[PDB]
RNA sequence: CUCGUUGGAUCAGGACAUCCCAAUGGUGUAGAAGCUAUUAAUGGUUCGUUUGCAACGAUUAAAGUCCUACGUGAUCUG
């Protein structure tokens, strides 16, 4: 329901949703994203895909990171934009047509 | 003074929380009659779309004399049954947890260092 | 120097006169029996008291450092 | 003559009799335990008994970053970093569960406070736990280490660049542009250093205290 | 000791009493039958 | 008197499957002795743990304060903390997973601590050409 | 790979001797613990890993068998 | 490769504000003026997630289900999907 | 053949038709949870998320039901 945009993405969180897209797309095997996002042949790590796509979009942000010696604001790749931008493409059909409930047809 | 919404450091080795990615875990609930939680006080922590109970082992607020004040708010993830999630705790843990009212011996066994 | 060491905080500013008195709480109802009944008269010289009087739990200075054996 | 800071009374309306009583108790403890001379920035090792443990003591090594308190309430904070975790402990000089105080390195730093080390790089506050004591020369002036530390990114626990702190041990130039430094001076408050009624003169008191302190011997 | 408008005996052993300004039926055999007005 | 020899002897009486005794050097500000024991079943842990505590209360400790029983919330790990000795009792599955013995036997070479490495100081990710 | 295969044999054998000299901890368990660890770790190793793993016995044996009593 | 996504304590969440609840009352009030009811749902999620309130509350009037956004969905076995909808009783369905 | 003031903040006063604390009866009250009833107004009676009030999440010994012209806009605000 969140993936198709029926519910507001804020409360669920794009980051958590972004993972579900990778799992579903990988399970389905429709590796459309790799062509649209030139990252690698295939991947199933949510962290890995988010890292590279941010570089592709040249998106970065400054995020506070907790460390033993204090709190330091250190520039970091903009993971959030990757989730949001990645999500938008899926619903715009760039990745490809999918059947979220493909498992249930056998019933 | 750990309260609601505080970003906290999971000083542990649990794969769920110890891995360095995602936003720092935020405190949702403090198991005290007062909101403020200090060393040895349990708190409810939200991690990666999940609610996990944790235990405070250090904080940045000044304490009573002869007590260790850390430079970051440290917390340890604890299962519901009380067994700690992580198998090891290498960063020093204050020894006051032994005499504080509650069950802390399990954490002390896991924590090799002591300050 | 006629100095009494009283636990915690006492009302008033520093150099403010106070009214010290035997406690009226129920637990302290009969604590005056052991102490001098009317008062202590040094002029009587019944006994020569030390300069400093301590309580058993108090750790006096110049004693060995406390060890929690 | 190094007079420990706590001995000097703070000004006010308190009667001297209160200080005299406290000094007598303090001097008695000094006989049992010797408090070695040290200044902010010196590395110290303190042995203290742990109430939680049974007949077991503990030691903590760190650089003394602050000296505070007067009389029997005097305290000092010494800092160190262990396993990449910074720790600060406030220690009471006359706490009866302190066994020994050791001055690993007797030295003075450009600043009267080293609180800004929290914003400095980790190396400037890391000290070896087992570092051996260095030789010391009594018939000398206490060495003044003039190291200027390097700071971490701009957001600091406090605005150390501001004139009120008067920090003289930070390399501002590397961390702060010249324009920022001029902005800080808008809070300079130059008049304070030249008002003759803000000065607390303890020449007579320091002389008076030294005789009595030495008299007890 | 249910407070009811009408007090009615529930057993032969039940007896009536007038205690502290109100009517009571107390049954030795069964404490259940105890009532108040 | 309540002591290590009596405590371990009582453990052998109740027949704990696995018994481990570790002397703790005074350098660590912790218990003098550290003991680990295994148990056949969750009931076995409850029975033995209660039995040891009951003996402690009867066996002296008049001046010493009493000891809480921890781990009753869980079903696989119960730990009891005496002033000078602490005994952690866990089932075989819990024991192997945590590997308590290696931690205390090897203070700083334990593989679990060896696997963990000090995190690098956060360095800004800079995009280049 | 190791510092010396003679030391490995000597070291492993030394642990077995130490186990025979024990008072409180179970004799059987200690033998099993050393055997299982030695059988696994020492089979496949590199120069760095083997040197570190061999360091166990040197520190462990020379430290009252890790505190075992 | 990969494995089934584990729940691991994940919780279902919803926003369901007042206007969503207030709007439902008007649907009940305005039911009389409605000759027939059209159910519009996303094609990519035919029946995994649905609102049961409509069918029970609006079951009185005739209801026909239409699955929009068919372009953004894969329909290799559309015929099978209709059978499941027909199995539920919603035989008349247009994409 | 369509419809007719009020949240919140601050401070709260009182009623008891008692939510919790306290004192008890009966029990289809073995022990442990309860259920039913009476007496009692003593102090207490949570923090948020969605946001138009209805839900929700975590807690608490309990998160009472009502009156005081939304209790209270010459105290403030939607
Ligand atoms: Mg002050
Ligand atoms: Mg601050
Ligand atoms: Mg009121
Ligand atoms: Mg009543
Ligand atoms: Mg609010
Ligand atoms: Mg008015
Ligand atoms: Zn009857």
């Amino acid at each position: 329901l969140a993936l198709c945009g029926t519910v507001l993405d804020h409360l669920v969180g794009e980051e958590t949703m972004a993972d579900y897209l990778l799992y579903t797309l990988n399970r389905h095997g429709l590796f459309g994203y790799v062509q649209h996002y030139a990252l690698a042949s295939a991947c199933d790590q949510i962290e890995w895909v988010l890292k590279n796509v941010a570089i592709k979009l040249r998106k970065t942000r400054k995020v506070k990171v907790l460390t033993g010696t204090g709190n330091v604001n250190v520039i970091q790749p903009d993971y959030a934009m990757a989730a949001r931008d990645f999500l938008r493409t899926f619903r715009s059909g760039l990745l490809g047509q999918v059947m979220l409930d493909r498992d249930i047809i056998p019933a | 003074a750990v309260q609601k919404m505080t970003r906290v450091r999971v000083v542990d080795n649990s794969a769920l929380g110890s891995t360095p990615y995602h936003r720092p875990p935020r405190c949702i609930h403090v198991y005290n009659k007062s909101g403020v939680g200090k060393v040895g006080d349990q708190i409810l922590l939200a991690i990666r779309g999940q609610k996990k109970k944790a235990l405070i082992v250090g904080h940045r607020m000044p304490g009573s004399r002869m007590t260790p004040k850390f430079d970051s708010n440290n917390v340890v993830l604890i299962e519901d049954n009380g067994n700690p999630v992580g198998t090891r705790i290498k960063i020093p843990i204050p020894t006051s947890l032994r005499r504080r009212e509650g069950e802390y011996s399990k954490v002390l066994a896991i924590a090799q260092n002591f300050v | 120097h006629n100095i009494i060491y009283v636990n915690g905080s006492v009302p008033g500013h520093k150099n403010c006169l106070v009214k010290i008195k035997d406690s009226t709480l129920p637990a302290y109802k009969d604590s005056c029996k052991n102490l001098p009944f009317p008062t202590y008269f040094p002029d009587g010289d019944e006994e020569e008291l030390p300069e400093d009087l301590f309580d058993e739990s108090v750790w006096q200075p110049s004693e060995p450092s406390i060890t929690f054996a | 003559r190094f007079l420990s800071p706590e001995f000097i009374p703070p000004r006010g309306r308190t009667n001297p009799l209160k200080f005299k009583i406290e000094r007598k108790d303090m001097l008695d403890r000094r006989k049992v335990l010797p408090i070695p001379e040290f200044y902010v920035g010196s590395i110290l090792r303190v042995t203290t008994a742990d109430p939680y443990a049974s007949g077991k003591t503990s030691q903590f090594l760190g650089i003394c970053i602050k000296r505070s308190g007067n009389g029997l309430g005097a305290t000092f904070t010494l800092r160190n970093t262990i396993e990449g975790q910074g720790v600060e402990i406030c220690f009471e000089l006359y706490n009866p569960r302190i066994q020994e105080i050791q001055v690993v390195k007797l030295e003075k730093r450009l600043d009267d406070n080293l609180l800004y080390l929290r914003d400095a790089l980790p190396e400037y506050s890391t000290f070896d736990v087992n570092m051996k004591p260095v030789p010391q020369e009594a018939c000398q002036e206490v060495p003044v280490n003039k190291l200027k530390v390097k700071m971490k990114p701009k957001p600091w626990s406090k605005r150390w660049e501001r004139p009120n702190f008067n920090i003289k041990g930070i390399r501002f130039d590397l961390a702060l542009t010249e324009e920022q430094m001029k902005e800080a001076q808008k809070w300079n408050k130059p008049w304070i250093e030249f008002d003759m009624m803000r000065e607390y003169d303890t020449s007579k008191i320091e002389a008076a205290l030294w005789e009595e302190i030495e008299a007890s011997k | 000791f249910k407070t009811k408008g009408v007090i009615k005996k529930r057993c032969k052993d039940c007896y009536k009493v007038k205690r502290r300004g109100r009517w009571f039926i107390l049954c030795k055999t069964n404490p259940k039958h105890k009532q108040r007005q | 008197k309540f002591d290590i020899d009596m405590l371990v002897s009582l453990l052998r009486q109740e027949n704990a499957r696995d018994i481990c005794v570790i002397q703790v050097p005074p350098e660590m500000r912790y218990t003098d002795y550290f003991v680990i024991g295994s148990g056949t079943s969750t009931r076995h842990l409850h029975a033995m743990v209660h039995y040891l505590v009951k003996m402690y209360k009867h066996l002296k400790c008049r001046s010493d304060p009493y000891v809480k029983i921890e781990g009753k919330d869980a079903d696989d790990w119960l730990c009891v903390d005496f002033g000078s000795m602490v005994i952690h009792l866990m089932l075989p599955e819990t024991r192997e997973t945590y590997e308590l013995e290696k931690l205390w036997t090897l203070r700083s070479f334990d593989d679990q601590l060896a696997q963990i490495a000090a995190e690098t100081l956060p360095e800004d990710f800079i995009l280049g050409l | 790979a190791p510092w010396s295969r003679e030391a490995v044999l000597c070291l492993y054998r030394a642990l077995l001797r130490q186990g025979r000299e024990l008072r409180y901890t179970d004799r059987d368990f200690y033998f099993a613990s050393i055997r299982r660890e030695f059988r696994k770790n020492q089979k496949l190793e590199n120069l760095e890993a083997r040197e570190k793993q061999l360091e166990k016995g040197l520190v462990f044996l020379h430290s009252k068998l890790g505190g075992l009593i | 490769w990969r494995e089934c996504f584990p729940l691991q304590g994940h919780d279902v969440a919803r926003w369901f504000p007042g206007h969503m609840a207030k709007g439902l009352k008007k649907m009940q009030s305005s039911l009389k003026s409605v000759d027939c009811v059209i159910e519009v749902h996303d094609a990519r999620i035919p029946f995994s997630g649905r609102n049961p309130l409509f069918q029970e509350l609006l079951g009185l009037k005739p209801h026909l289900l239409v699955l929009n956004k068919m372009d953004l969905a894969d329909l290799t076995e559309q015929q099978k999907i209709v059978q499941r909808l027909e199995e539920k009783g919603l035989s008349n369905v247009l994409f």
